[PDB]
This record gives structure tokens, sequence and C-alpha cells, in this order.
């Protein structure tokens, strides 16, 4: 009993996958690349003897 | 004096609260309209005569 006038939407859909392929990358880090101190990785690489 | 030692401190209020029903919730009291009436006559009266 209480009386007020209402406006009703009725949405109607539905999501279908058909192809069973799907590939996913994933990026971290992004930001401190860029801020942090980045440069040559150099892989030193033992031809100064310790093997 | 008379004052001395005395104080005053508040303890309690109340609201003048009412609600607006837009929509109507309560119904108080109601009002009737009825028609008790009555039929009126008009009767006869003796005759004059004249000679």
């Amino acid at each position: 009993q209480r009386i007020g006038r209402e406006i009703r939407l009725t949405p109607r859909y539905r999501y279908f996958n058909f192809l069973p392929i799907m590939l996913v990358i994933n990026v971290i880090n992004l930001e401190e690349a860029i801020a942090q101190r980045t440069a040559l990785d150099v892989n030193e690489t033992q031809v100064t003897p310790a093997s | 004096a008379a004052l001395s030692g005395l104080t005053v401190t508040g303890v309690g209020y109340s609201l003048e609260a009412r609600l607006t029903n837009i929509n109507q919730l309560e119904m108080g009291l109601l009002i009737d309209s009825d028609v008790q009436k009555q039929g009126f006559m008009i009767p006869t009266l003796p005759p004059l005569v004249i000679v």
C-alpha cells in the first residue's frame, strides 16, 4: 500500500563460446624498468679463472 | 546565597516530527453521507356554506 510509478527495463542476452583456442600473456613490473636503473644486464661469463 | 552551589544541566528534549505521506499510509477518521428524509401531508378541512 505504497503508491509509486515505476519504469522497468527487461534485458535479455547471453554469451556463447565456440572456438576452444585462446592465449594469455601476462606482463608485470612494467613501471620499475623505466623507473629504476636499467642497463646492460652484463652476463659476465667465466673466462676469468673460476671454471 | 540562593545560587550558591546551584548547577543547571540539560537532560532531554523532544521533536515535532510529521510524515509527508506522499504515498499515504495512514487513514485517520472517515466521513459518511446519509439522508434521513420525511414526508409531509396536506389535509382538507370542513367546508363553509352560504344560502
